[PDB]
């Protein structure tokens, strides 16, 4: 469905290697940043900038922010993930800690829980999907369902520096 | 609490001034300059647009854009040039069809 | 062992690319309007009678009446001079009323096209029918042909009247 459009715009990756491949990880990391850059540029070019991100010096730890807009209002959540040893075969697990307890589609630790459709698709495309594809096909669709829902259940509330 | 008819009206003055100086207004900055919730600033501005007192659009992210009549004209021509055009080819075109500044 | 040829150069590129990823995120976004806002404008233009435009059935596109007239002629051009009016809905993805509202123009204006029973037929179509029909005359019953081409007699006659020769 829609997927196809976002997928198409993101560059595929090639190196099948994870953090403990002495020789090939740095080549996978090069591919990770390149795709990421291109996704962000794409996101800026359309007026659709929905996140910020940073890594540790080895690209094994990642941390940042995302935001969702609902009824003209912005909700902003901190996020982070560690690259597994079995990456890129195994997909990394994104954590939004601030919603821990507050949403059913999430494990303890803030570890979000995706649809059943994600894993099979990740797996049939190994090693072409990377972090850009994670953001695009995992977190974002997760926000597009959970955030509206938590808002209408009063589980979350917009936050201005302020008072009526 | 809710705004005296007097206070309501310094709202509109502030707003006009921002539009006159910037053309595009971020509603969280308007809200802050007037000391209102973005929520209520937006809702107020929705009523003004309904009254016809104000002319413009609020994008999905809550930025306000005043569109000039020469712009409205250009949009009309652009649709007529194209004959058939998708709403998304429009949204794309808006970057060039509209000024984002004074 | 611990060093591999290129490792240094590779991590230098990562120093570069990571700095680009920050620069890219700090860059301002190209501004665009919501699709809703584009609709909002078009709805005003319509009110101010400054624009006449119809939407597609999937509500994804806008089309002017003149573009409809044009895409109508295109299908005729494609289909070869005989097209059913009913199929143009699907072809153009607009309600049939919007198509029907342009038929007056198509006929009068172009003068090249006529209307028969829910179908538009043009000079070309007939010219080429005549050819095939000559291919009976010099080799061999409008009655029959009217049935062979599912065309009303009144019409085909008048049309056949001005072809012979």
């Amino acid at each position: 469905e829609a997927t196809r459009r976002v997928v198409s715009e993101i560059p595929v990756l090639k190196t099948n290697a994870g953090p403990r491949d002495r020789e090939l990880w740095v080549q996978r990391l090069k591919e990770e940043y390149q795709s990421l850059i291109r996704y962000v540029e794409n996101n800026k070019n359309a007026d659709n900038d929905w996140f910020r991100l940073e890594s540790n010096k080895e690209g094994t730890r990642w941390f940042g922010k995302c935001w969702y807009i609902h009824d003209l209002l912005k909700y902003e959540f901190d996020i982070e993930f560690d690259i597994p040893i079995t990456y890129p075969t195994t997909a990394p697990e994104i954590a939004v800690p601030e919603l821990d307890g507050k949403t059913a589609k999430m494990y303890r630790g803030g570890k979000i829980k995706l649809t059943d459709h994600f894993k099979p698709l990740w797996a049939r495309n190994v090693p072409k999907f990377g972090l850009a594809h994670l953001m695009a096909l995992g977190l974002g669709p997760w926000l597009a369902v959970e955030i509206p829902d938590l808002i209408q259940k009063g589980v979350i509330q917009h936050k201005e520096k302020c008072n009526q | 609490e809710t705004m005296t008819e007097e206070q309501s009206q310094s709202f509109l003055t502030e707003f006009i001034n921002y539009i006159k100086q910037s053309k595009v207004v971020l509603l969280e900055d308007l809200a802050s300059q007037v000391g209102l919730r973005t929520q209520d600033t937006i809702n107020r501005i929705q009523d003004l647009l309904a009254e016809g007192t104000i002319t413009g659009v609020i994008d999905d992210r809550g930025k306000f854009i005043y569109i000039t009549p020469e712009e409205l004209a250009a949009v009309a021509n652009f649709i007529r040039q194209r004959g058939r055009v998708s709403i998304a080819e429009l949204a794309q075109a808006s970057n060039s069809l509209i000024a984002w500044g004074r | 062992n611990l060093y591999f040829q290129g490792m240094a150069d590779a991590w230098e590129e990562i120093r570069r690319l990571a700095a680009d990823f920050q620069r890219a995120q700090f860059a301002e976004a190209t501004q665009r309007l919501s699709e809703r806002n584009c609709i909002e404008i078009v709805n005003k233009l319509i009110a101010q009678k400054q624009l006449e435009v119809v939407h597609t059935l999937d509500g994804k596109e806008y089309i002017t009446p003149a573009q409809i007239s044009k895409e109508m002629r295109d299908e005729l051009h494609v289909r070869g001079g005989r097209v059913n009016i009913v199929d143009l809905q699907q072809v153009i993805n607009v309600d049939l009323i919007h198509i029907e509202n342009r038929i007056g123009d198509i006929i009068k204006s172009e003068k090249h096209v006529q209307l028969v029973l829910g179908q538009l037929i043009d000079e070309n179509y007939l010219d080429r029918l005549a050819e095939e029909v000559n291919d009976k005359l010099q080799e061999s019953t409008i009655s029959e042909l009217c049935k062979t081409y599912d065309l009303p007699g009144n019409f085909l006659t008048q049309a056949l009247t001005q072809r012979l020769g």
